[PDB]
RNA sequence: GAUAUUGAAUGUUGGUACAGCUUGUACAGGAUAGGUAGGAGCCUUGGAAACCGGAGCGCCAGCUUCGGUGGAGGCAUCGGUGGGAUACUACCCUGGCUGUAUUGACCUUCUAACCCGCCGCCCUUAUCGGGCGGGGAGACAGUGUCAGGUGGGCAGUUUGACU
RNA sequence: GCACAAGGGAGCUUGACUGCGAGACCUACAAGUCGAGCAGGGACGAAAGUCGGGCUUAGUGAUCCGGUGGUUCCGCAUGGA
């Protein structure tokens, strides 16, 4: 999972670009049944966010996936909240020009 | 194939390739047969190229 | 690996020694104090 | 517009371009040849008119110690009680400049930004904070104006009056660009002169010639 | 004309040579992209030729002198709030100055690549601007980029961000960097070829 | 392929040498303030408020120019804002059009160089060549130097020792 | 060959020094090996002393041609190059 000969190393003298790696393989080597992502998919690799993108498809469920993609979230959206004016606004749809 | 005016004819030295493999090798003159007025008429002689630059009259 | 190492000095700048170090089990720049033939005294050297 | 005039035609013309009723200000712009990004080739040097500018300035100071005893007698307008910036805080409509002494100059500085988008903060890059402030005041109501550079490398010069006559503004302009030939800093890449702009107050501008 | 020239740079810290051989130009105007994996001299490259890092082998050549250092993770970011052309950025982007220490992630690169863009630059050393931007963001970044004074050299991990705001590609791979000038969608249909 | 024989025009996209000048707002605001310096007034019968039309940008708020109806009105400090004041001076190269001179490249086209193992006439009873007159190709080709590729078609050679 | 450690620990360290080197072994040559001691500067030790790599013998190659560093060297008339 993107790691060299670096089993020791400090890791924040790792590379930052690891350390979400890190994080990362802390979690899902453990199968923790309740996942929140603030914010996965800035850090990553184009190989590496891409396998994140599609095991979170298959992933059995409850996840809360904060992520500024337009295009990582096609992957791993059921339901939205859109935070807006005056609170939470919790869409199941596009849910725009309020439907008549 | 000299050239009528001056005496620039083809000489003769090596092809000196890498390695200085010494080759035997020609060397041209740059001749480029004109009309000229070498005596009173206009006889259509050899020329050189060097020659023919502004100094020697069509 | 096992690399050549010279030794400059810092009083003089002058390389004057020669040894050799691992770049895994010594990765930084190696320093020693030597003797340098033109400051005529030890003087702390510095891998270049 | 596409000819370049010389100085001696210049001077007499920019009589010319007076158009308006106030007896107008000839003033020069001068397109520089240094690089503005960098610090280094900054020109920033004052000096003094032989024929002055034709205006009339109220140069307050802020002597401290001693040279407050000096600086009451040259010509200055109000010196102070050793701090009034708690008079300038909510207030002080500033007048023409302001100068400053090498002591109290930190303390005045650490007030803010009340000289910083208003061009009167006391700097000692230009001459006008030093132990000499009789002959501070003294300069600059005859001449000398604070003198620096923009963003984009270029210097204004007031160097005198509409109604000044034709051999005043030969040698205003003459000195102006004597002392910018001595102030050039070092590593100035290239060709030093571009463009020499005089002009009136209320006129367009005449490109003309640096060395006749 | 170019304005910086690279030359065989290496690189050498305890894993292995990250880096090696490496041939490369900075032009004037250039839009040069770091691609490459993470951990490979990303943004190791960058302080080399910030002279950041002092490289172990190679000669690293620049000419103009000013190098904005925009880093990940700058850790307490100063509030020198001084020329005053970074509020600009500051207030375009929707983001307020009055801490740094409460305010969210989304917020602090949004104000550290803005007193970035405009202490003075003919060159940009930054890392990673893309990280937590929303799109009227990101969109501000491609029509700053192309409205700029100089280079950009920037480690973008987008092929979003690439078709829009590259000339040039940096790529690093395995220890070895390798440039292809034009886009990022058109360099990997050269890669695979 | 370049260069020399080998020059005559018409457009093209870059860049200079001389030249035109326009583009400029996070919010607060009466608005579109790039900043450094002077600044309490300037513009007007060689035309102001207003209407209208169009080149032009625009982050569509409102600006910019020019021309046309109009008839003595605009506009500035100060008033307010906020980080900073509106009437000239320059720039900033962010974002255009037009012309002069060359610069590089490309497309056409011309003809006078070159070429014609094309025709006719003469030298001349000559399938040579060469003078003239047409025709065709035509800055190409050919040819000279320089260069890269290709090149057993040819050439000199090498192709070890112990055993 | 070694238990007086050359084998094991720990502290402190850089002698894995510079200029050498009487005299030897080895050997066709080119080379190779050992070297008390002297001086300069050190390390450890209270001192005596020991230290010019490792327990000895392997871990490597001539010249030519180029690179780098330094030098009271030369430098095609002179000063430089
Ligand atoms: N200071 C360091 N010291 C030792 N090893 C390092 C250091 N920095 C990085 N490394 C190793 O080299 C790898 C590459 O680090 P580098 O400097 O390329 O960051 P980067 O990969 O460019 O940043 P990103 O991961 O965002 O691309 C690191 O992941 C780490 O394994
Ligand atoms: N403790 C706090 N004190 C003051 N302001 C806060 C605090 N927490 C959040 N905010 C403000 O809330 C705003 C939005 O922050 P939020 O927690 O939504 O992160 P965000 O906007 O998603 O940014 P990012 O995407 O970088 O996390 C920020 O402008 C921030 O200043």
């Amino acid at each position: 999972g993107f790691t060299a000969a670096q089993w020791t190393e400090p890791i924040k003298h790792m590379s930052m670009g690891e350390r979400v790696k890190i994080k990362l393989m802390a979690y899902i080597l453990e199968e923790k049944d309740v996942l929140i992502l603030d914010q996965p998919t800035n850090h990553l690799d184009l190989p590496s966010r891409e396998q994140l993108e599609e095991t979170l498809s298959q992933y059995s469920g409850t996840l809360l996936a904060v992520s500024h993609d337009r295009y990582f979230l096609e992957k791993t959206t059921n339901s939205k909240l859109v935070i807006s004016n005056n609170g939470i606004e919790k869409q199941l749809a596009a849910a725009a020009a309020a439907a008549a | 194939r000299k050239c009528v005016i001056t005496g620039k004819k083809t000489t003769a030295g090596n092809n000196r390739s890498h390695a200085m493999n010494a080759s035997k090798r020609t060397w041209g003159a740059n001749l480029q047969k004109v009309r000229i007025l070498v005596n009173g008429k206009p006889k259509k002689v050899y020329v050189s190229a060097r020659a023919l630059k502004s100094g020697k009259v069509e | 690996m096992r690399v050549n190492i010279t030794l400059a000095c810092t009083e003089c700048g002058e390389r004057n020694y020669i040894s050799k170090k691992n770049k895994r089990n010594n990765p930084d720049r190696v320093e020693f104090k030597k003797y340098c033939p033109r400051d005529k005294k030890s003087t702390l050297h510095r891998e270049t | 517009r596409s000819k370049a005039y010389d100085v001696s035609e210049a001077v007499a013309l920019v009589k010319k371009t007076n158009t308006a009723k106030f007896d107008a200000t000839v003033e020069v712009a001068f397109r520089l040849g240094v690089d503005p990004r960098k610090n280094d080739q900054q020109i920033r040097g004052a000096v003094v008119l032989p024929n002055g500018t034709g205006k009339t300035q109220r140069v307050l100071v802020f002597a401290k110690g001693e040279k407050a005893k000096e600086a009451e007698a040259a010509g200055a307008d109000f010196v102070g009680d050793t701090d009034y910036i708690n008079k300038i805080q909510q207030g002080w409509f500033d007048f023409d400049v302001i100068v400053a002494t090498p002591d109290m100059m930190g303390e005045v500085g650490k007030i803010g930004r009340v000289l910083g988008p208003k061009g009167l903060m006391p700097n000692p890059k230009t001459g006008t904070v030093t132990f000499e402030v009789e002959k501070a005041i003294g300069e600059i109501k005859a001449g000398k104006v604070e003198y620096r550079v923009d963003k984009a490398g270029n210097i204004h010069v007031p160097i005198g009056k509409v109604s000044f006559e034709d051999e005043k503004l030969v040698e205003n302009f003459t000195t102006m660009y004597d002392t910018i030939l001595k102030a050039k800093p070092a590593a100035a890449k290239g060709v030093y002169v571009k463009n020499v702009a005089v002009t009136s107050t209320m006129g367009p501008g005449v490109k003309v010639d640096s060395s006749t | 004309k170019e304005i910086v020239t690279l030359t065989n740079v290496s690189y050498e810290v305890k894993d292995q040579t990250v880096f090696k051989h490496v041939n490369a130009s900075v032009q004037q105007g250039d839009i040069i992209g770091i691609i490459g994996k993470n951990g490979a001299g990303k943004s190791t490259l960058l302080h080399l030729i910030h002279n950041d890092l002092a490289p172990a082998q190679g000669q690293i050549l620049r000419k103009d002198i000013k190098l904005a250092l925009v880093e990940q993770e700058t850790a307490a970011y100063s509030f020198a709030d001084q020329t005053p052309a970074e509020k600009k950025l500051l207030e375009k982007w929707h983001v307020p100055l009055r801490d740094f220490h409460q305010l969210s992630g989304g917020e602090k690169l949004k104000a550290r690549l803005a007193k970035g863009l405009s202490e003075d630059a003919d060159l940009l050393l930054l890392d990673q601007p893309t990280n937590h931007l929303d799109e009227k963001s990101l969109q501000f970044l491609i029509q700053q980029l192309k409205h700029y004074n100089g280079t950009v050299i920037l480690v973008s991990h987008d092929r979003y961000f690439l078709d829009e705001a590259a000339t040039k590609i940096w790529s690093l791979e395995d220890q070895t960097l390798i440039e292809f000038k034009g886009n990022y969608s058109g360099y990997m249909k050269f890669r695979e070829k």
